[PDB]
RNA sequence: CGGUCCGGCCGGGAACUCAAAGGAGACUGCCAGUGAUAAACUGGAGGAAGGUGGGGAUGACGUCAAGUCAUCAUGGCCCUUACGACCAGGGCUACACACGUGCUACAAUGGCGCAUACAAAGAGAAGCGACCUCGCGAGAGCAAGCGGACCUCAUAAAGUGCGUCGUAGUCCGGAUUGGAGUCUGCAACUCGACUCCAUGAAGUCGGAAUCGCUAGUAAUCGUGGAUCAGAAUGCCACGGUG
């Protein structure tokens, strides 16, 4: 299989192979599969050509890969340049959402140096 | 216990073959007081063991736990100062209850796909005595050997 | 170590409540809050008149005042004429009908909030704390006590160093429950301070 | 955020983005709302926003539509 | 048609003692009455830090009471209704009349 | 008349109704196998049935209200054995040896304040 | 607590019945009712103008005797320390030291 | 038992569960052994309970000039057109790090989906708010009952039955961030909770060192409450399995 944006989707169960595309996760698999028509428990074994191209027709509708990773970085660069604190945290490398910092704060931070 | 004496608690026999000792054994391998995905781990185990080794599930159980059962053990006593490890013969109590323990100590430790066939490989190596467990008796053995001098 | 209140431990086995009416979460609050302002109000007014309970209880949209005092002619005076000008505000500071009832403190040498607001009297008055103490005990056990413990606390006689005197004659048995302990506090506020007074009045079993 | 029934503004700020359209861009708009949405009615002004001690001078512009006038004055000095 | 009392009360010895108060004015102005029915206790518990500063466990747990009794009188007669209408009940206990 | 037997173990309570013939089991208007979904739970109903026969010799219209599966199981058990007495009172003896006539007093502690629950004490730091 | 910060509750309560019961409860159900109005109300805008203290939220339940803001318990209307001293003289009715 | 819309639902029944007031019972009392014929201990009978039956409340004289002048009270000292008082905005939520207490994990004794059995104890009129309708949802509109063994919060989850994944940084695990929203509240930017969609960090069981618990205990699984406009992984409390 290949799909949408460059990537070759495994030989597991259907609903689980589409989440491997960045901009897919368990809600937009269960329903690009209903409206698509094909079962969530089957494998990519006996899905014929016929049937992957109308999934990368129904999955083209939203933003995803390349198209949606230069959108959310858009974004991002735009609170930057805007001068806000959303921005300025972005800048900083430091929890933006309002989290604490005076410790445990180590995903945004990264790990710790003395 | 230091002044206070107690005996031991008389635990109700296993709800299929009537077994004292595999209603220990349950109790042993139970986890998060959940008896029922206990009991259901052992008989599915004991299932895959008498069929895989021909069949008598009572003595199944039972030759595996000769082979772990230990006589003396090592009790770390400090006297001057030094810490010596003194030969101490086991009680037929303890020697069942110990050899039950690093049977699930062992399985647990096992790289298997469940835990009925973590504990069953784990009681047909016992039985033949080439596991973790029976090594776990056979360590006991060599300390127990060497501090002979302080019996 | 920490000791619990007597009086407090001992309500609904020996001892009885000081507020007996019944409310619902609505009106308990504002209840409560007017009862401290009555409360705070009597023992104001008759300061000199020796009050030793004030008990409170609400019939219907009513409230029902028990002045427990050892001097009941002074609180009274001269035919109602003290009695009616505190019912009137008790009514002001209550805002429904209030009816004054008077009991009478037969022997006072064995009423805990009186023998200790006695002791605080007496220290404001320069008097010295060992007498007051002593002569407290010696009352109390003379006229029927069973036993009887005062404690006086911090500063005393104007000392740089608190300390902490008590007086014990009799049995006092604090962790019968079946006991009668009468159990009061009283504050001397004094020119170097205050002085907390504690007294336990025994008067038998049961 | 906030509920979409209505966005969020003060009267006597408002009131001050009226009387700068009408007569000309004057001096820095000082003002303490911080709470306040910002709307395209705004675009071109200098706004001084309060931080606790000083008033931030913030010239308008089309992308602080939706935001609050309080992202753009900085709270905790940090060197 | 039936008269029903609610009794409320923090002390026990206090509701049957104005319950059987009246049971007791009831059936001797002849009436037909039903109960006295011991409903449930409301047990409302308080916990609060014995300490003016600090000590998490230093605490204090109180307890209020709320006794509930039901008394059911079948005959309103007017011997009745008259003669439990003119009883002296305790201070200390709520009296609900459902019609 | 029926013969009545009043048992309980933890928050549960049953009562136990005997009346000869048959061997049927019906707990809160449902079968034996329909309501206990654990086989040990089932095998305990059936203990009080083994020193005193009764394959299809006695019936028997149970009722169990309050806490969980083995507590409503240990309850019926206490009542059957009560029930059992009340027709006979001979097979007092027998019930004894086999411990099902004391009602097992063991009920779950209360949590104390300081502690996290009703033994469990937190985590001790020296510093 | 301080005189001031008692006072300041007084305050809060005296609007909060004057306003926030009987006028900004009017104008808020208003802004809410989808069916009438839906932008040439002025109805938040309004509510500004309105004194602060006036709003239900902006009060604290605090001890009726000392003034403390923690440790307050609805059912007395006291904080933890004068509920256990009124608890102990028999004051508050019915309540004692429980055990179970 | 009489009648069935098969729902204690309606006449009825006071038996039983249960509710809550009074009372009985357990005292080494009996028997046997050990023991200075004593105290006591061990074992047994009877008994629902046996050796203070289980749990709580109850904390002696005192020790640490231990903790609290910021609950309150108060000697002394200090400010008194200010150390007082009002208001807006900000901060207590900062973040190179170190320590303590927790939560969730690292998975197949498990994740997910569907079906389904069994609690206890609580809270409620400026409140709990059903049923019905709309929305994927958080919710919203409409609108009963209930100051409550009646009504509501409210479907207990573990468990069990069936199917799936098949030892993989994974259908484990859920952090962080983007987009869009909901509710409360004058007002959610700093700094709320929750929802939807998307993102899928670290971590495959933790070094030296160290903590709790002796039975309905530990371990685990839900439930409720106080505070509270809103804001629990904390605290207080409840039963299930064990
Ligand atoms: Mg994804
Ligand atoms: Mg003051
Ligand atoms: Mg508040
Ligand atoms: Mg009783
Ligand atoms: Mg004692
Ligand atoms: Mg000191
Ligand atoms: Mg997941
Ligand atoms: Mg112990």
């Amino acid at each position: 299989a290949r799909i949408a944006g460059i990537n070759i989707p495994d030989h597991k169960h259907a609903v689980i192979a589409l989440t491997s595309i960045y901009g897919v996760g368990k809600t937009r698999s269960k329903a690009i599969l209903a409206a698509a028509g094909i079962a969530e428990d089957v494998k990519i074994s006996e899905l014929s050509e016929g049937q992957i191209d109308t999934l990368r027709d129904e999955v083209a509708k939203f933003v995803v890969e390349g198209d949606l990773r230069r959108e959310i970085s858009m974004s991002i660069k735009r609170l930057m340049d805007l001068g806000c604190y959303r921005g300025l945290r972005h800048r900083r490398g430091l929890p933006v959402r309002g989290q604490r910092t005076k410790t445990n704060a180590r995903t945004r931070k990264g790990p710790r140096k003395p | 216990p230091r002044r206070r004496v107690i005996g031991q608690r008389k635990i109700l026999p296993d709800p299929k073959f009537g077994s004292e000792l595999l209603a220990k054994f349950v109790n042993i391998l139970m986890v998060d007081g959940k008896k029922s995905t206990a009991e259901s781990i052992v008989y599915s185990a004991l299932e895959t063991l008498a069929q895989r080794s021909g069949k008598s599930e009572l003595e199944a159980f039972e030759v595996a736990l000769e082979n772990v059962r230990p006589t003396v053990e090592v009790k770390s006593r400090r006297v001057g100062g030094s810490t010596y490890q003194v030969p101490v013969e086991v009680r037929p109590v303890r020697r069942n209850a110990l050899a039950m323990r690093w049977i699930v100590e062992a399985a647990r430790k096992r790289g298997d796909k469940s835990m009925a066939l973590r504990l069953a490989n784990e009681l047909s190596d016992a039985a033949e005595n080439k596991g973790t467990a029976v090594k776990k008796r056979e360590d006991v053995h060599r300390m127990a050997e060497a501090n002979k001098a302080f019996a | 170590g920490q000791k619990v209140h007597p009086n407090g431990i001992r309500l609904g086995i020996v001892k009885p409540w000081n507020s007996t009416w019944f409310a619902n979460t609505k009106e308990f609050a504002d209840n409560l809050d007017s009862d401290f302002k009555v409360r705070q109000y009597l023992t104001k007014e008759l300061a000199k008149a020796s009050v030793s309970r004030i008990v409170i209880e609400r019939p219907a949209k009513s409230i029902r005042v028990t002045i427990h005092t050892a001097r009941p002619g002074i609180v009274i005076g001269k035919k109602g004429e003290d009695v009616e000008k505190l019912r009137k505000v008790v009514a002001d500071i209550a805002g429904v009908p209030a009816q004054i009832n008077i009991a009478e403190v037969r022997k006072p040498e064995l009423d805990a909030k009186l023998v200790a607001d006695s002791i605080t009297s007496q220290l404001e008055r320069r008097v010295m704390f060992r007498r007051a103490m002593k002569r407290a005990v010696q009352n109390a056990m003379r006229l029927g006590a069973k036993g009887i413990k005062v404690e006086v606390s911090g500063r005393l006689g104007g000392a740089e160093i608190a300390r902490t005197e008590w007086y014990r004659e009799g049995r006092v048995p604090l962790h019968t429950l079946r006991a009668d302990i009468d159990y009061n506090t009283s504050e001397a506020h004094t020119t170097y301070g205050v002085i907390g007074v504690k007294v336990w009045i025994f008067k038998g079993e049961i | 955020r906030s509920l979409k029934k209505g966005p969020f503004i003060d009267l006597h700020l408002l009131k001050k983005v009226e009387k700068a359209v009408e007569s000309g861009d004057k001096k820095p708009l000082r003002t303490w709302s911080r709470r306040s949405t910002i709307f395209p009615n705004m675009i071109g002004l200098t706004i001084a926003v309060h931080n606790g001690r000083q008033h931030v001078p913030v010239f308008v512009t089309d992308e602080m539509v939706g935001h609050k006038l309080g992202e753009f004055a900085p709270t905790r000095t940090y060197r | 048609q039936r008269i029903r009392i609610r009794l409320k009360a923090f002390d026990h010895r206090l509701i049957d003692q104005a319950t059987a108060e009246i049971v007791e004015t009831a059936k001797r102005t002849g009436a037909q009455v039903r109960g006295p029915i011991p409903l449930p206790t409301r047990k409302e518990r308080f916990t609060v830090l014995i300490s003016p500063h600090v000590n998490k466990d230093a605490r204090d747990q109180y307890e209020i009471r709320t006794h509930l009794r039901l008394v059911d009188i079948v005959e309103p007669t007017e011997k009745t209704v008259d003669a439990l209408m003119r009883l002296d009940l305790a201070a200390g206990v709520d009296v609900q009349i459902s019609l | 008349n029926q013969y009545y037997g009043t048992g309980r173990r933890k928050s549960s309570a049953a009562r136990v109704f005997i009346k000869p013939g048959n061997g049927k089991i019906v707990i809160n208007q449902r079968s034996l196998e329909q309501y206990f979904g654990r086989e040990t739970a089932r095998m305990v109903v059936r203990q009080p049935l083994e020193l005193v026969d009764m394959v299809e010799k006695l019936d028997l219209y149970i009722t169990v209200k309050g806490g969980g599966i083995s507590g409503q199981a240990g309850a019926i058990r206490h009542g059957i054995t009560r029930a059992l007495m009340e027709y006979d009172e001979s097979l007092r003896s027998e019930l004894r040896k086999a411990g099902f006539v004391t009602r097992d007093a063991r009920q779950v502690e209360r949590k104390k304040v300081g502690l996290r629950k009703a033994r469990r004490r937190p985590q001790f730091s020296k510093r | 607590a301080k005189q001031s910060m008692k006072a300041r509750e007084v305050k809060r309560v005296a609007l909060a019945d004057k306003y926030f019961a009987k006028r900004a409860e009017l104008k808020a159900i208003i802004s809410d009712v989808n069916a009438s109005d839906e932008d040439r109300w002025n109805a938040v805008l309004k509510l500004q103008t309105l004194p602060r203290d006036s709003s239900p939220s902006r009060q604290r339940n605090r001890c009726r005797q000392t003034g403390r803001p923690h440790g307050f318990l609805r059912k007395f209307g006291l904080s933890r320390i004068k509920v256990r001293e009124a608890a102990m003289r028999g004051e508050i009715p019915g309540l004692k030291k429980a055990s179970w």
